[PDB]
């Protein structure tokens, strides 16, 4: 029924942009606010931020501010993050999960992609 | 010492009562009072200023699309615009205004009315509008030779860029009810309907698509009694973070 | 930023033992929190939403309290497959902030 | 009417005769037969 | 002009009126001002003396009535037998969305605990005596029913039972300011942990509530309610009243119904057409 | 007519308006220095007159199709720029007023209205969660934020019912300036400049733009001035 997949993430060269999709099935699209969760080898969590899916309504951590852009589309029902100044620091697991008000977020999640870049 | 015997009532809680009861902190000195701007001692000098009515309100009109009523030349004369219903209690134009709102916390009105349309279209656009008000006892007017015999106001666009349409005060009673009759003699307040005077006209240049926005406010005579809880606010199911204040 | 202090960052316990983990908040965060499970695998389950009670199809072992500003994840009975990087959420205000994770081994 | 045996003046009962209005701060909050 | 005004104004009457240069019936609401038009100079009217009173729209009448702030109901048995409630009027919609129609607020609260017992799913009803105290922010809270932080030596207390008639206490105005602030726009602390808005810490502290008798008989419910009737109320600056529906007591976070009335797009229910009436 | 023509000199800075309508009074109220018996702090203000008293224009917004509003908080719109940043960043208290001057205007041929609204202790919410709105997305700086739903101003609350603050119009037909006058609007008699936000201002959109003449960008240019500014609390800055 609900599932949260988000394929790819394979090799990208530093410097460059890499567009993470993830796709979301199961429920209404635009009745529940989507997450982002990046996780380090280092096994610990930092929150990229959250998209209001009623509209384009973006928040963002103060330490992702202009690293991190996030962006959807209504028909497609899926969530795209856009990642620039792409360095080795930036290589982890990426995390996108669901939200919303009634009975709490983060009630579902997704794979997650492993970044590596080559240099 | 001094004989007494209870009465009834005698140890009731009544939320509505007037007493004064034993402070639990004893020599307690609030701030001194600081002088702030916009003080309401009363809420009639809330329900006197004038908000926007959302006469555009339909299943094809969304957001803020709702508070404006689209005039476009019309290519017939003697044209109906607009109807608004004047039930405050029902679900109406009436419903979201400041008038509207505070009077629902009250079972009986009473006093005049008065609607404000101002005319959004481009300088260029000039029309005629006729603002007719038609006492209850009857069905709506369909026609404006029928709608004129009633109180109206012609109206002309020019450099003042809106009216005053008085609904005066007409009952047999002191007040109405609210009550969820809507033809109740005691209740049904009567119609208020726009036709097009003459015709909108506007240059090639110009939009032709203009909106009229619609305004409501009590007058110095309204008057409001026998308060009562307000029907606009309902039961909420999951109320977050409640739980949390009882430790 | 209100920051999640988990505590212990480590621990050993053996099977059938109670364990606990407590995330400390600085700003009072109310009742909104998440107790949140992450397998080896990377995939992550949640356990216990707003501190009160449990998601649906996830065993009885996990229970949670607020006692002050602690935040208590308490299992009952520890099993082979529960030893897994825990964490806590806070939905209570943004930015959003996870603690800083536990760790669980077995004794040897 | 209004026995207050109390000494504190903050507990008395309330009181409820401040009939002063100025709706005109709302309703003509500005400085001053058509007006423009 | 700040005036006396204890009834609704009388109307004069009029004639009929054709005269250049004045209209009366034409009004600017970009200067935002409410149309000065009177119902004298639109129709034409007769004298009528308007008797009616305005007395019962006043603030301190409207905002002064006794309306639930707290319900807590706590298990009686061997354990627990007391809460610990942050003092806040956001819990309940019907008390918080009257007060929300104003953004300060000067007010003595007049607080009332009504307690009731019932029996868990007949012999006899107890009367047990329950302990109310208040606690302001930076005290101790007390962990235990026969903790040491009962003993209350300074902190102000009330002993009451379930036979009496309700206990009535008078909380002054406590406010470190001039005035309640309904919303506050920003944040308390210096650094970036403060919670925006209110937060459940400055206001008002804590209150709490055990009942005095160890565990005796077997179990029945306890039901505390709390009830608040401000008094002597300044209120400033009225705001719009709410129209969705609330979801975080913390918070002025909004959602919606699903369909009007009351939804987010559309806040009155819809009809066919502007032209669309019987 | 008299009151359609206005002219502003407050400092170096000077404003002209051929369209106006009578410029707005916040509740009746006109800006002032603190008085000696509402005075708390009892270190000596400064008061810098004409350095912090003067317009500072904000950048200009874009009025489009499907624009839903703009808000600007103070002091936090000002809290960057000019000699009036500095003594906020200086100092741990102010007390001022404020006055707000938009200029939106158009051809004779456009049509559309603006409303031009000062919120009071503006508590702004967000759509569909429960989690209490961030730091950052409260505080936007010099470019303000963006209405998501104007149609409940964000908060909740009514758009319909937005005329109970002070507010004025522009109507692209009647008038191409809005001016509001504020006074110092608070509990505290001083407050802590970073914080806390006295006033909300909100332009908002009730009747887009729209012609059959060839499109041109319509801005929408808002001018800030503090009055009556005091600071106490001198220290060394922030930044």
């Amino acid at each position: 029924q609900v599932q949260l997949q988000q394929p790819g993430a394979e090799l990208v060269m530093p410097g460059a942009s890499v567009k993470m999709s993830c796709k979301a099935s199961g429920y209404t699209f635009t009745d529940y606010w989507m997450h982002w969760v990046k996780q380090r080898p280092g096994q610990g969590l930092e929150w990229i931020g959250a998209i209001d899916t009623s509209d384009s309504y973006t928040t963002y951590n103060r330490k992702f501010k202009g690293k991190a852009t996030l962006t959807v589309d209504e028909s497609s029902s899926t969530a795209y993050m856009q990642l620039i100044s792409l360095t080795s620091e930036d290589s982890a697991v990426y995390y996108c999960a669901r939200g919303g008000g009634g009975n709490s977020p983060f009630a579902y999640w997704g794979q997650g992609t492993l970044v590596t870049v080559s240099a | 010492g001094v004989p007494t015997y209870l009465l009834p009532g005698s140890g009731q809680f009544l939320t509505t009562d007037d007493h004064s009861s034993a402070p639990a902190l004893p020599c307690f000195n609030p701030t001194p009072e600081m002088h702030i701007p916009g003080q309401v001692r009363n809420m009639l000098e809330v329900v006197q200023v004038e908000s926007m009515m959302e006469i555009n309100n339909t299943e094809s009109a969304v957001g803020m699309e709702r508070l404006k009523v689209d005039i476009s030349a019309l290519t017939d004369v003697d044209q109906l615009l607009f109807n608004i219903p004047l039930d405050i209690q029902l679900d109406g134009p009436l419903r979201n205004t400041l008038v509207g709102n505070i009077s629902r916390y009250y079972t009986h009105w009473s006093g005049s009315l008065e609607m404000t349309f101002m005319f959004c279209g481009s300088f260029m656009a000039a029309g005629k509008l006729i603002l007719c008000y038609t006492p209850p006892g009857g069905s709506c007017p369909t026609t404006r030779e029928t709608a004129m015999l009633g109180t109206h106001i012609v109206w002309d666009f020019g450099l003042q860029s809106s009216v005053t349409l008085i609904i005066p005060w007409i009952s047999g009673s002191h007040y109405r009810m609210f009550n969820n009759d809507a033809k109740s003699t005691n209740a049904n307040v009567g119609y208020v309907t726009c036709f097009m005077q003459t015709n909108l006209i506007v240059p090639s240049e110009s939009s032709d698509t203009c909106s009229l926005i619609g305004f409501i406010a009590a007058k110095d005579d309204f008057s409001l009694r026998l308060m009562r809880d307000s029907p606009d606010i309902g039961q909420l199911d999951h109320l977050h973070a409640a739980e949390a204040a009882y430790q | 930023d209100i920051q999640m202090t988990q505590s212990p960052s480590s621990l050993s316990a053996s099977l059938g033992e109670r364990v606990s983990l407590t995330c400390r908040a600085s700003q009072d965060i109310g009742s909104s929190l998440n107790w949140l499970q992450q397998e080896p695998d990377g995939t992550i389950k949640r356990l216990i939403y707003a501190t009160s009670s449990l998601d649906s199809g996830v065993p009885k072992r996990f229970s949670g309290s607020r006692s002050g500003s602690d935040y208590s994840l308490t299992i009952s009975s520890l099993e082979s497959e529960d030893f897994v990087d825990y964490y806590c959420l806070q939905y209570a205000s943004f930015p959003l902030t996870f603690g800083a994770g536990t760790k669980l081994e077995l004794k040897r | 009417n209004q026995i207050n045996f109390y000494k504190d003046s903050y507990a008395a009962s309330a009181s409820k005769q401040d009939f002063s209005q100025d709706p005109s701060k709302f309703t003509e909050p500005v400085v001053e037969a058509p007006v423009l | 002009i700040e005036s006396i005004i204890k009834t609704a104004t009388d109307t004069v009457k009029s004639e009929i009126n054709a005269e250049l240069g004045v209209v009366p019936s034409l009004n600017a609401v970009e200067t935002g001002a409410t149309s000065n038009t009177e119902p004298e100079e639109a129709i034409q009217t007769r004298t009528v003396i308007n008797q009616h009173g305005v007395s019962e729209t006043l603030v301190e009448n409207f905002l002064s009535r006794a309306a639930l702030v707290s319900k807590r109901s706590f298990e009686y048995k061997d354990h627990k037998n007391f809460f610990k409630w942050t003092i806040n009027t956001r819990s309940f919609v019907q008390l918080r969305r009257k007060l929300e129609l104003f953004t300060y607020l000067r007010f003595d609260a007049e607080i009332t605990i009504l307690t009731t017992v019932a029996v868990n799913g007949y012999v006899g009803l107890p009367d047990l005596t329950l302990q109310a105290m208040f606690v302001p922010t930076g005290a101790l809270t007390p962990e235990k029913q026969d903790s040491f932080h009962w003993q209350s030596g300074s902190n102000a207390s009330v002993f009451f039972k379930i036979s009496d008639p309700p206990a009535r206490i008078t909380i002054p105005f406590m406010c470190i300011n001039s005035a309640y602030s309904v919303f506050y726009d920003g944040f308390a602390g210096f650094e970036k942990n403060g919670l925006y808005g209110i937060n459940p810490a400055d206001t008002i502290g804590n209150l709490c509530v055990r009942i005095v008798n160890e565990h005796q008989p077997v179990g029945f419910t306890v039901t505390v309610r709390v009830y608040m009737k401000p008094k002597h109320i300044k209120a400033w600056a009225p705001r719009p009243p709410r129209t969705l529906p609330y979801m975080s007591i913390a918070n002025a976070n909004y959602k919606g119904k699903e369909r009007a009335p009351n939804a987010l797009s559309a806040i009155i229910g819809n009809r066919d057409s502007v032209k669309t009436m019987p | 007519y008299s009151d359609r023509v206005l002219q502003l000199k407050l400092g170096n800075s000077a404003i002209v308006t051929q369209e106006a309508a009578n410029y707005c009074c916040a509740y009746g109220e006109w800006p002032n220095y603190l008085p000696d018996h509402e005075a708390v702090a009892i270190d000596k203000p400064t008061q810098p007159e004409t350095a912090t008293d003067r317009f500072y224009t904000l950048k200009s917004v874009k009025w489009e199709t499907g624009s839903t509003g703009w808000w600007w908080k103070l002091p936090d719109a000002l809290n960057n720029i000019g000699m009036f940043g500095q003594n906020v960043q200086h100092h741990y208290l102010y007390r001022s007023g404020f006055l707000i001057h938009v200029q939106c205007n158009a051809t004779k041929f456009h049509q559309g209205a603006l409303l031009v609204v000062a919120i009071p202790e503006h508590q702004r919410g967000a759509h569909n969660t429960n989690t209490s709105p961030g730091f950052d997305d409260i505080m936007k700086g010099e470019e303000g934020g963006t209405f998501n739903h104007p149609y409940v101003l964000d908060d909740g609350t009514s758009l319909a019912c937005a005329t109970i603050f002070p507010h004025q119009w522009i109507n692209l037909r009647t008038n191409n300036s809005a001016t509001i006058v504020l006074p110092w609007m608070n509990a505290a008699p001083m407050d802590f400049p970073l914080r806390h936000n006295q006033w909300t201002l909100a332009i908002i959109p009730v009747v887009p733009l729209g012609t059959r003449t060839t499109s041109s960008m319509v801005p929408i240019t808002v001018s800030i001035a503090p009055m009556c500014c005091e600071f106490n609390g001198l220290r060394h800055a922030i930044t």
